[PDB]
């Protein structure tokens, strides 16, 4: 059993499923590369509803729409009110991209909701097919999305997105320069003392770890999810399979959340890069 | 009464209510009443 | 170097429990104030309640934080 | 500064035009009021109420009854 | 072990489905219906105006 | 040893306890408030009611959290 | 010998601020409620029925630390 | 010997903890109370009624502690 | 021994200090509310009081059984 | 021995700065609402003042006696 | 051995100290903001934007602590 | 020695900054009020800030008394 | 080794300690000034003149700690 | 000797922190109830300054003092 | 690695979406003129 579950251990926490650079791609022990080699996963899943979008993108839907095409009118029409609402002024073509971000960040995250073990047991045939049957049981399939790798590359894909808006109307002289503070303060010790670090680091921390923070609070919440399920799975035989099912839905809602609030900080983000400073 | 007046003028600001909304409410129900009568009073006495 | 566990055990409490109380509070708040607002104002409960999961994700950030990496190293400790 | 007060009985009016300083005892406390200040309404309470005018005097109106804006 | 996990997440599975259908969907429905309504009673004063 | 049994049952303590505390006290004031909102408007307390529900959901989460990692650090710590 | 103490003191800090949480609640609750029925003594029954209601959400947790204390107490692992 | 201090510790942290929470949040019910009165004097009766039972709605987890305290003063295990 | 005996001590301290606390924060807030309260209606003074004495007798109750568990200890307790 | 010093000297520091501390609190307590009433009511400020001057010796009492105890026990610090 | 606990300790506090600060100031800030935009409804969007630029004046020395514990984590000088 | 010398240098910091603390929370707790009753009346200020001193002298004393003897083991501890 | 780690805690202390006091600060502060801008959106420049003046005016002894702290970082004494 | 090393890091830090702390909250506290009164009545701003710089320079004395305590610890070295 | 991956899928992604919009825009305006159109006459 804990045999088992540290066997399970071995899969979640570093990502990049069979990675190796110089290196072995089924040893669950390298701890030396630099491939992440299990974002492809989440690349095909953003790929493929792109394209299940572009099947209606691609067509011009007007008269009376069926579940499907109604359902994506409601939800276009409320991202886009919700875009354009929140802020104006600003024509390069970003409520797309917004739009896109969050509904790809939900589905990642959606999809992450089936049962831990079901994953490496589909994957087991596979392996017993290819790259052992045990020796697979501690570390050789692709994880679903639980890599912080993903959410650090959403993270600086929209940090990238920040430093070039904000230069979108070349605010180079505002982008170097920040509103500082304070220049100084008496007691001309902590006048020294304040001068260089602190408008400084005032104006590192603007930007810098509200990203991060981003990505690793969304690493959080669906590691904790992760987790919440391979501890439920204890004892399933006199339990009541009952533990997760409150909580799981509340994990659900927070998902929701946690899209939709992502999406809304892109939004000032991109309002604040559009702003002059 | 003033059914399309007196709401355009009220910008994002209230009146600040240093008594309950009730007590001053009706204060101005028995002010305003009073005055009415007074008025019609004194129509009266002009139309005699 | 075990005592060292210990001490990685007390912390990942620390911080999952103490950042615990930061939601327990914050919520709370929220919740008490923004039942009363819309007692006051009963009819634009939509926008209240959209501000209101606004400000309830810009709330719990970094309390979550602390919990995650707590558990982390609960179950992935550097230097076990 | 100057603040355009006006003091009105039922019957007509008894103390209109420009007012710099305003001291009450309202509803509640006393207050003291300047041009730009807060949007309230207060209750007045029997007793005179006395104001300070542009010519560096006050005036002093009675009360018995009544409401304040 | 392995099917005594199966049958209570299916066993979840299976509530979740009712669950959600029976809590969730009406509103869904009754949303779109709202939407083809009022578009189908634009419609038809269009052309009444019209005539 | 010793130390690190009684490091977790500590932890465990901390956790279950203050978590405890927060949750107590933040139901005491958000009560207190959705009480003192109802009695102005007792036409809406089922929506208001209803809201307070919604809301009193979202509080209690990492509360749960820590219960429920301190019960099984109870019944096996981490760590053996 | 330590761990005894050890789980002692842990049950002991447990039902502790356990009851300093049960007294600030019984306490935030109690105000307003008095300051609802100072409006509303007619509704004091419904409003007492509600007070009741939701004292029952507050001091669950609470209790259990308190039975964990008496687990530890009177019977528990790793002693 | 550490024992003996630790259980010492924890009795004293149980009562200090009983007294704190009962005296803050008791002091502030009492403050609302006062506030209600004052408000309105003539439902005083009823208003007392409500603050003796809510009083004794305040008390019993405190005295608990209390109990606890005299148990390991008295005569507990683990020393 | 030197151990226990100054454990006992700090444990004193805590029961006194604790009792401090209670007493100086609650006569705190009850000076506060009343004070409110008697200016708010003048007149009222004497049922004002009345209440206030009697609320305040059933307050300092619990912080003197803490202050007489410190005096039974200095005097003479058991574990000493 | 001297390792027992060093528990009372803590213990006294607990007392005698923890003591202060909760005076401080309930003078502030009582102050703000003294103030802001007196303020609103110059003419009875008077028997405002008295009624605060009538608890202001009730609040410190258990203080007092804490403080007593600390430096009692900075003179002869008992169970030597 | 015990110092790389110690770094591990310091970045804790340092992480769950953040926490609170920023949850709390969270909490009065939400609090008093939706109380204020019920009285106009119309002015949100300026309201809300003096609220996120508050919330960017509140929440910089947190992710300070938080990076140079994570920093410590990660580099550790005064091993 | 040495780990009496840092008990007591310990002892002496905790009895300052507790008072520092107490201090700062008394003084901020007095001037928020002050601050908003002489905004409401710009008349009442002398005897409002009459009392105002007056409770603040009446604050800190204890403080005063903790700096006191902070400062007295800083000369020489009354101990070894 | 020991007074290294010891050194690292007393500096995350001081760090985390002081993030949370300004982050409680800053939120008082930004919730006042949310009410006053709430009641008059008109005088909003000089009340952000005051606000950033008082904001900066706020953090200098906490700042005060975040220096002693990066001093340690750097070349700690009591090495 | 490393022992007192870290002893007297700890009491420095400790004389820092807690000061700053009493400074941080005392300001916020100023600093809320200064803007709500500049914000109802602009005009009293000069002596609303000025009472917030009397009260300011009052509050932070202390903190002050522990600064320099901290300072003189850091650079002079007693009980080293 | 996944900046400039998303950054380019969005990028020539980018305009489609929006030309979309237009016609829904459009489509409302319909529904406008035909309330406009039922109070002229």
């Amino acid at each position: 059993k804990h045999h088992l579950t540290n066997m399970t251990y071995g899969k979640m926490p570093d990502g990049t499923w069979k990675l190796a650079e110089t290196a072995e791609e089924a040893h669950s022990m390298g701890f030396t590369a630099i491939h992440l080699d299990s974002m492809g996963w989440s690349i095909g899943l953003g790929v493929i509803f792109c394209l299940l979008f572009w099947i209606v993108a691609r067509a011009a839907n007007a008269g009376v729409p069926t579940k499907f095409q109604s359902a994506i009118e409601m939800i276009i029409e409320f991202v886009d009110s919700s875009v354009r609402d929140t802020f104006h002024g600003k024509s390069r073509l970003i409520a797309p991209l917004a739009l896109t971000i969050f509904v790809w960040i939900f589905l990642m995250n959606l999809m992450d909701l089936i049962p831990v073990d079901w994953i490496p047991q589909v994957a087991a045939f596979v392996g017993a097919n290819v790259f052992g049957m045990d020796p697979h049981h501690v570390y050789f399939k692709i994880v679903p999305s639980t890599d912080p790798n993903i959410t650090l590359g959403m993270s600086l894909s929209v940090f990238v997105l920040i430093l070039f808006y904000s230069i979108r109307e070349k605010g180079v002289g505002g982008f170097v320069g920040e509103l500082a503070l304070n220049p100084f303060n008496p007691s001309n010790p902590v006048a020294k003392a304040l001068l260089i670090p602190v408008n400084l680091i005032l104006e590192l921390v603007t930007f810098l770890a509200r990203p991060i923070s981003l990505a690793l609070r969304l690493f959080g919440n669906m590691y904790a999810g992760e987790l919440i399920f391979i501890l439920i799975a204890l004892l399933p035989f006199w339990i009541q399979w009952a533990l997760s099912v409150p909580w799981a839905i509340f994990h659900i809602l927070v998902i929701t959340l946690q899209a939709f609030i992502f999406m809304m900080l892109t939004i000032v983000y991109l309002s604040m890069a559009s702003e002059k400073h | 009464a003033e059914e399309g007046d007196d709401l355009n003028r009220t910008y994002g600001w209230d009146y600040i209510y240093e008594p309950e909304a009730e007590e001053l409410l009706n204060g101005l129900l028995v002010r305003y009443i009073e005055s009415m009568v007074y008025q019609g009073v004194i129509e009266n006495v002009a139309c005699e | 170097m075990e005592l060292t566990l210990g001490l990685v055990a007390i912390a990942s409490a620390i911080l999952i429990a103490f950042g615990a109380l930061g939601t327990a509070i914050g919520f709370g708040l929220l919740g008490g104030r923004f039942l009363e607002a819309v007692a006051r104002q009963p009819e634009l409960a939509p926008q209240l309640q959209t501000r209101m999961f606004l400000i309830a994700g810009l709330l719990d950030a970094v309390p979550m934080i602390g919990v995650g990496i707590g558990l982390f190293f609960i179950f992935a400790n550097p230097f076990v | 500064a100057t603040m355009q007060c006006d003091v009105v009985s039922v019957k007509e009016s008894i103390y209109s035009g420009a007012v710099t300083m305003l001291i009450a005892k309202g509803a509640g406390g006393e207050l003291g009021i300047l041009p730009g200040h807060a949007p309230l309404v207060t209750l007045l309470q029997p007793g005179p109420i006395r104001v300070l005018l542009e010519n560096g005097t006050e005036e002093i109106v009675y009360v018995s009854g009544g409401v304040l804006e | 072990n392995i099917n005594l996990t199966l049958i209570g997440q299916a066993i979840a599975f299976a509530f979740f489905v009712a669950f959600c259908m029976k809590f969730v969907w009406p509103p869904l429905i009754n949303a779109i219906s709202e939407r083809q309504r009022k578009i189908a009673d634009g419609l038809n004063a269009a052309e009444k105006a019209k005539a």
